[PDB]
RNA sequence: CCUAAGAGUAC
């Protein structure tokens, strides 16, 4: 996301609105007649840019806008996070989520485990038995493996609705109990 | 299979599954788990080979490792959590399942012991269940810290005759430990019997764990309102410390420690601050943490767990190191783009103030993360070198 | 290295393993089909002529 | 649901994994260890595109 | 079969500590004043509250006839005669020390499955203890 | 199968999860054996 | 919603990452 | 792939309740838990047998019969 | 395994009278061991086991989002006013005998998939097989009958 | 005199009732033998004919072996192990027969309904499919497309859940005893106070609670069972749990009968 | 592969019978039967009706592995009283129970006007 | 059959 000054609010704010996003909203809304908004519409209006390790180098970015745009009784459940003390920022994070690869947005609460854990559940779900396409019926492919009933999980992320995980499941949803019952 | 104990004579069992199946306690000097974890099995051809293979490299006589003369296997796992569970002074048994207990150790020899608790219901305790177990004849005394020939904390241990007087017994008694009930009596009744304790221990303590239960859960790393509220203000002031001294720092009142530089001091100061901080917070939580509480019953068994682990659980994962030093700024003069440059507050620099409970912030994710993967990078080269290094 | 030193042997099974606390500390667990796979030669003997003529 | 993004050589589906470089027409100066005479390297990988 | 030792305590102090069922309890005898009891008691199956007068009684068998465990426990039928009908809450337990605490103070120490008990007093009374098997018989 | 069409191999610390991987590559999608850290995925 | 020019939430981000999905997908860049 | 006969840990059957789940989720706009419930779906086992199944087979029936008859 | 990491075989597989039940004779698919949790630290798995379960229970679905602002109180509170004890114990008894096991048991639905590598595709035994014709030893693999 | 039953709720899938004056154990082998030892129907064996839907034939299998039947006399049909015939006659076993054929241009749903029993029942009340549903249709078996065909027969063996749970009548079983803790079998796992923590069952409502001052009732037993059990729909859920109580005595029965004639 | 059928579970082998009792040599008037094809259903219906006779010393019942459906069940009972007595007694009074709990559960259901 | 390459399992 890109940040300006927007004197009209006299603080530093998202170049994207809400306007923008109910256009969004109806695009998609129709895909599933109106003028079409697009990615390609935001890039060509100023809304996002592309920036890259070099250029990266050289920007101050928010991690999320709710928190750290706006200037300065709290949930002691809540993680504790700080809001950097600073306004000069140039970008914001569209989502910090984002950061993950498609192995690892499958993890639920990766935030609340041991990194080496998501490592191996990243590197093991590549090895998850599902449906790994709908046309496994007319494919003479050397090995196939399929579920006899997937089941999309009951825990679920938004970024794995990009990935068709909720379309194409590769688990079950197995009543699990944690106990030392008969030491097998 | 790195040293001898890892390559041992077992006894078939034909069994209709199509998995080798082996001993508990035995998985030790093999280091293997059950998490898809394959086995070799060689069959001698000879008598020759027979006989030598059962009287050089049978289980029991491999119990006690020349590597450091003491024990190699012991007990592990699920039965010792439920040796210490079993052992507590609270624990009561009725007359049906004592019974059923005794039937369980195949060498026991018939005759009920006389309850603890005769009047006005008999009970037995589950140290003189657990006695049975235990050959006729032996002797051991060991004194915890701070036990007494009375023993207020159950602590330390007394068997007097093969009869368990005092003690929860735990990971020091029943462990692979020198000095221990395993190394006591193989070296007094001989590998033989030390096998025949191994499963009649094995046996009782499952039955009762069976029968008694045992959990954890998400609520085992949850303390209480007051814990939390400590735990924060803890660590709020060792982050005030911290910033005096990069106060200090950047006025340049501070003093270089002699073999050091200045950066090198203020680095070595801010890592030990965050470092007490965590294990401040973590002593916190430990004594906050209830008798009942699943995780620190598996502790103080020493089945699975530590100290640390509480810690980063319940109170705070810590400060997270790359090659022995704080994240270091891997973009121009800043750990991140969303940290100005040079900013050495322990936020910027990889300290993790949020538990595995509470969740961590996308930047400690990524520093969290940036410390596993040097974890994981040392594994495979150790592993690498000590091959090499062992050849 | 290969072929004197270390070498692939006859008579050998390789499976997963799994725990059993019902099993004594020098006992192992073999599948049925492994244990029929791997085989013993036993001499034929006076003391052991009536089970061996039974197995074969 | 199937994406694209690979070939089909004699009925096999072959994907390209992404190859890492070091980046060209970037000029790099790098120390270099006591033995060597040399202290101080400054190199670029030129190249035309 | 004979009491072995009797008297009768006043207790000072309970301590519940880590447990739920058994407390630890410090008694002081109300006649002879060198003799104190520190023993664990099973509350849940016997309360006992501070201020509290217990009457003990170390016996080495539970039989009313004389002596004639190595015989194996049996549920006591109906009808079964023993010591601990004129009691209320009895022990089995074993002697592991005798230790001299002074020139005329001795204590014993009994372990009752796990629970602890010592016993202090004057020789003169607590002789007749030795290193054996005992029954502690304990009434409100 | 969406994993190997965006993944990025390394010919051969260059192992290490760098500061500029941040939002460019997986911080834990990498394999166990030799090829941690050099097997990245975007 | 109702004002045009009012910021976003974070939900409203989802939005965005949607479109971007919608119009790039998951292997644009062997595509491209 | 289908919606499975029983529920896998009690053994209740659901494979007569998926139609009716989606009619009661499209035509009456009922959210998913009083869906469940007012099929008769009190224990956690059958709601997350009902409610967590993908109907892949439509999928497959898009595809054009490999034997038409 | 899990999503995070808790790999396991099969152990040994019980019919469901065995199994512990709870008081609404709801038993468990897979029994895990307590042991994994404490010294791996996922406390990812309980949170998903938690939130699955009262996503079941509501028929909504568990936003397992990384860095959003769900808390394991909120979850624990849901739970609660569904009839549930909060931390997602629940009273269990044991199969074999009917009677309650003295430990309740963290209990739930959770996610897990079934990994590619089965035990009936590497157990292997060779007594007598092909030679190599070089070396006259016994073939690599367990294709091949190999040593 | 002996256990005494009062029961709460009666309905045609299940029976919520309490089971007083009994030991736990007796309980508990009557709880286990509702879940596994009571014979029923179940499909066995399939002969797939003709196949061309998008399901594989050891799936549509599988699923026309969970489909739940009659078994109302089942006592009257024989093992299949100890009949007589070649592999499967009438004596022992139901035929059923699926022939169904994609020629609606929309999906065409094959439900249990289809199922034709082909045997001669001779009279018998087991083999019918059993429909819950307001509908009609059974359970879902598979989909067709346009001209995609499906044709198999199937036979019906009667079993008990131990071989396979397919044959388990008895689903879910609620099993609860002292709803208010007073044998104390239980230690309530707690973090400020057990008692505001752990919800109270629905059952203490018919036990007096507990004064909290009274000691605690060493001599107490357990009994007072509140048990409910739940059908699948083979049999009645009262017949289900009179089938069970026969099942345990026939096993004890045959025990005695071992032990005379050794 | 090596997984056994299921009907062994429940269905006697060739040449194997129910019951087989040995006396026990560790105390005296012990035995120990094993019972095949049986499970925790009925051992602990046994020992527990066992347990409540007043003659029997001592009852306890043990499956020795999960893998294989059988048990084993030692009963000592007193100077003059047949262990296998005690077994049929125990068998006795849990036959005459079930059959007055079938009986009160077909009188209370016969009560019924919703079912 | 050999060779090479790649992916992966347990350390
Ligand atoms: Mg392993
Ligand atoms: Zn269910
Ligand atoms: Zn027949």
């Amino acid at each position: 996301f890109i940040v300006e000054d927007d004197e009209s609010l006299g603080h530093k704010e998202l170049k994207v609105r809400k306007g923008h996003i109910a256009k969004l909203m109806a695009t998609e809304y129709q895909d599933i007649d109106v003028e079409e908004y697009t990615w390609s519409s935001l890039l060509n209006e100023g809304l996002v840019e592309y920036i890259d390790a070099e250029e990266e180098e050289s920007i101050l970015i928010a991690m999320q806008p709710e928190d750290l745009e706006p200037a300065e009784d709290v949930d002691p459940a809540k993680r504790i996070r700080v809001s950097h003390h600073a306004t000069t920022f140039t970008h914001c994070e569209i989502h910090p989520s984002m950061i993950l690869g498609v192995a690892a947005s499958i993890i639920p609460f990766p935030d609340h485990n041991q990194s080496p854990r998501n490592t191996y559940q990243s590197a093991m779900g590549k090895q998850a038995m599902g449906v790994f396409l709908t046309n496994y019926n007319v494919r003479m492919d050397t090995m196939a493996n399929i579920l006899y009933y997937p089941q999309k999980p009951l825990g679920t992320t938004r970024a794995m609705e990009y990935l068709k995980f909720r379309e194409l499941p590769a688990g079950q949803n197995a009543i699990v109990a944690i106990a030392c019952y008969s030491g097998y | 299979s790195l040293h001898k104990m890892s390559m041992m004579a077992h006894r078939v069992k034909v069994i209709p599954y199509s998995t080798f199946r082996l001993n508990l306690s035995v998985t030790s000097p093999y280091n293997a788990d059950f998490d898809g974890d394959e086995m070799n099995l060689h069959v001698p051809q000879s008598e020759e080979t027979r006989a030598e293979l059962s009287q050089l490299c049978a289980v029991p006589l491999q119990i006690v490792s020349p590597q450091s003369n003491k024990p190699c296997m012991g007990i592990v796992q699920d039965t010792l959590c439920g040796i210490r569970k079993l052992t507590l002074r609270d624990t009561f048994i009725e007359l049906d399942q004592v019974l059923n207990m005794l039937y369980w150790v195949p060498d026991w020899d018939g005759v009920i012991p006389t309850p603890a608790i005769i009047k006005p219901k008999p009970l037995w305790s589950g140290k003189q269940i657990l006695s049975v177990a235990i050959p006729n004849g032996i002797h051991l005394q060991r004194f915890d810290e701070g036990t007494t020939l009375l023993s207020p904390k159950d602590n330390g241990m007394l068997i007097i005759d093969g009869q368990i007087i005092f003690g929860v017994v735990e990971k020091k008694t029943v462990g692979s430990s020198n000095g221990g009930l395993i190394h006591v009596v193989t070296r007094e009744k001989g590998p033989q019997v030390c096998a025949k304790l191994f499963g009649n221990i094995q046996k009782v303590v499952n039955f009762w764990l069976l029968h008694n239960g045992f959990s954890t859960g998400i609520g085992d790393t949850i303390a209480d309102g007051p814990t939390m509220r400590e735990i924060t203000e803890t660590i709020a002031e060792a982050k005030k410390k911290v910033l005096d001294v990069t106060k200090e720092a950047q006025a340049n009142l501070l003093t270089a420690k002699h073999g050091m530089t200045l950066r090198e001091s203020f680095e070595d100061n801010v890592v030990r601050f965050l470092n007490e901080a965590r294990d401040k917070a973590g002593r916190l939580a430990e004594v906050n943490l209830k008798d009942l509480n699943n995780v620190k019953q598996m502790v103080m068994a020493g089945s699975k767990g530590s100290f640390i682990n509480i810690a980063q659980m319940s109170a705070c994962v810590g400060q997270q190191s790359v090659e022995g030093k704080r994240i270091a700024f891997g973009f121009v003069d800043r750990t991140l783009p969303h940290f100005s440059k040079d900013d050495y507050s322990p936020e910027s620099k990889g300290f993790v103030e949020n538990s595995y409970l509470r969740g961590l912030t996308p930047q400690e994710f990524f520093f969290h993360a940036m410390g596993g993967r040097e974890g994981l990078i040392d594994t495979a080269v150790k592993t690498a070198e000590t091959g090499y290094i062992q050849r | 290295r290969g072929n004197l030193m270390g070498k692939r042997v006859d008579f050998s099974a390789r499976t997963v393993i799994s725990g059993d606390p019902n099993l004594e500390l020098d006992q192992v667990g073999v599948p049925k089909s492994i244990a029929k796979t791997l085989t013993y030669p036993e001499v034929v003997t006076p003391y052991n002529i009536d089970r061996l003529t039974q197995l074969v | 649901f199937d994406m694209g993004g690979y070939f089909i050589i004699n009925g096999s589906e072959k994907v390209l994994i992404a190859q890492e470089r070091s980046a060209g027409n970037i000029v790099q100066v790098f120390k270099k260890a006591a033995p060597s005479p040399i202290s101080h390297v400054a190199e670029i990988r030129s190249a035309l595109e | 079969s004979n009491t072995l030792f009797d008297d009768i305590f006043q207790v000072s102090e309970v301590d519940p500590g880590r447990y739920n069922k058994v407390c630890r309890i410090e008694a002081a005898s109300t006649t002879q004043d060198q003799c104190k009891l520190t023993l664990d008691i099973n509350v849940e199956l016997f309360p006992v509250a501070a201020q509290d007068s217990l009457t003990v009684t170390i016996a080495s068998s539970l039989n009313l006839e004389d002596t004639p465990a190595t015989r194996s426990w049996r549920p006591p039928q109906a009808g079964d005669r023993s010591l601990a009908d004129d009691y209320d809450y009895v022990m089995y337990g074993t002697a592991y020390k005798f230790e001299e605490v002074s020139k005329d103070l001795i204590a014993v120490y009994y372990s009752f499955g796990g629970l602890l008990m010592r016993l202090e007093g004057n020789y003169r009374n607590l002789n007749n203890l030795k290193q054996e098997n005992a029954y502690l018989l304990i009434r409100r | 199968t969406l994993s190997h069409l965006r993944r990025t191999n390394t010919p051969i610390k260059p192992r290490q999860l760098h500061n500029t991987h941040w939002g460019l590559v997986c911080p834990a999608e990498t394999p166990e054996g030799q090829a941690c850290g050099l097997v990245k995925n975007l | 919603f109702e004002d045009e020019s009012a910021p976003i939430t974070a939900e409203d981000s989802w939005a965005v990452i949607s479109a971007f999905f919608r119009e790039k997908g998951l292997v644009s860049q062997q595509l491209d | 792939m289908i919606v499975p006969v029983r529920c896998f840990s009690c053994g209740k059957v659901v494979g007569d309740k998926w139609e009716s789940y989606l009619n009661l989720l499209q035509e009456d706009e009922l959210d998913e838990g009083t869906a469940l419930s007012r099929l008769g779906l009190k224990r956690y086992c059958c709601r997350r047998m009902i409610l967590t199944h993908v109907d892949l087979i439509e999928k497959f029936l898009r595809y054009n019969p490999l034997e038409k008859r | 395994a899990s999503r995070h990491g808790q790999k396991g075989t099969i152990g040994i597989t019980y019919r469901r009278e065995d199994m512990p039940f709870t008081a609404e004779g709801i038993v468990p698919d897979l029994i895990i061991n307590p042991h994994a949790i404490p010294s791996r630290m996922t406390v990812a798995h309980l949170i998903e086991c938690l939130l699955s379960k009262v996503a079941a229970l509501s028929g909504n679905e568990g936003d397992a989002s990384p860095f959003t602002d769900i808390t394991v109180e909120g979850i624990s509170k849901l739970l609660r006013e569904h009839g549930y004890q909060s931390r997602g114990f629940e009273v269990m008894y044991n199969g074999h005998t009917g009677k309650k096991l003295m430990a309740q048991i963290f209990f739930g639905p959770t996610y897990y998939q079934r990994l590619r590598h089965m035990v009936d595709d590497k157990i292997h035994a060779r007594a007598r097989g092909p030679m190599q014709v070089l070396t006259r030893q016994p073939v690599e693999g367990r294709s091949r009958d190999g040593g | 005199e002996g256990p005494q039953v009062k029961i709460r709720e009666a309905s045609k899938d299940n029976v919520d009732f309490i089971l007083s004056n009994v030991d736990l154990a007796m309980a508990n082998s009557l709880r286990r033998v509702m879940i596994a030892e009571i014979p029923t129907l179940a499909i066995d064996s399939v002969e797939v004919e003709t196949n061309t839907t998008v399901l594989a034939d050891e799936f549509i299998a599988h699923r026309l072996g969970l489909i739940p039947l009659q078994s109302m006399d089942i006592e009257q049909l024989e093992y299949s192990r100890d009949c007589f015939c070649e592999d499967h006659c009438d004596k022992c076993s139901v035929v059923l027969t699926l022939q169904a054929f994609g020629e609606s241009e929309s999906t065409t749903n094959v439900y249990s309904k289809d199922l034709v029993i082909v045997s001669n029942l001779m009279g018998r009340n087991i083999g019918h499919p059993i429909i819950q549903d307001k509908e009609g249709n059974g359970v879902l078996i598979c989909k067709l497309r346009k001209g995609q065909e499906l044709k198999l027969t199937c036979v019906a063996k009667k079993g008990i859940a131990k071989e396979h749970a397919k044959w388990g009548p008895a689903a879910a079983i609620e099993f609860e005893y002292d709803p208010w803790n007073k044998l104390k079998h239980t230690d309530y796992w707690y973090e400020q106070d057990s008692a505001k923590e752990w919800p109270q069952s629905k059952n203490c409502e018919y036990e007096d609670p507990p004064n909290e001052g009274d000691p605690f009732d060493y001599k107490a037993q357990a009994d007072t069972f509140y048990m409910n059990v739940e059908s699948v729909g083979s049999i009645p859920v009262d017949q289900v749990v009179v089938r069970g109580i026969d099942t345990l005595q026939k096993k004890v029965a045959s025990i005695l009968l071992a032990l005379t004639q050794m | 592969m090596n997984a056994p059928d299921r009907f062994e579970l429940f269905l006697l082998g060739e040449g194997e019978s129910k019951l087989k009792i040995d006396p026990d040599t560790k105390a005296p008037n012990a035995v120990v039967i094993t019972f095949e094809k049986e499970d925790h259903t009925l051992g602990n219906l046994i020992r527990a009706e066992l347990l409540n006779d007043r003659k029997v010393l001592f009852a306890a019942y043990k499956v020795e592995h999960p893998f294989f459906a059988r048990f084993k069940l030692r009963i000592q009972t007193t100077e003059g009283y047949d262990p296998k007595d005690a077994l049929k007694n125990a068998c006795n009074s849990i036959i005459n129970k079930l059959g007055a709990l079938k009986t009160n559960f077909e009188t209370e259901w016969n009560l019924q006007t919703l079912a």
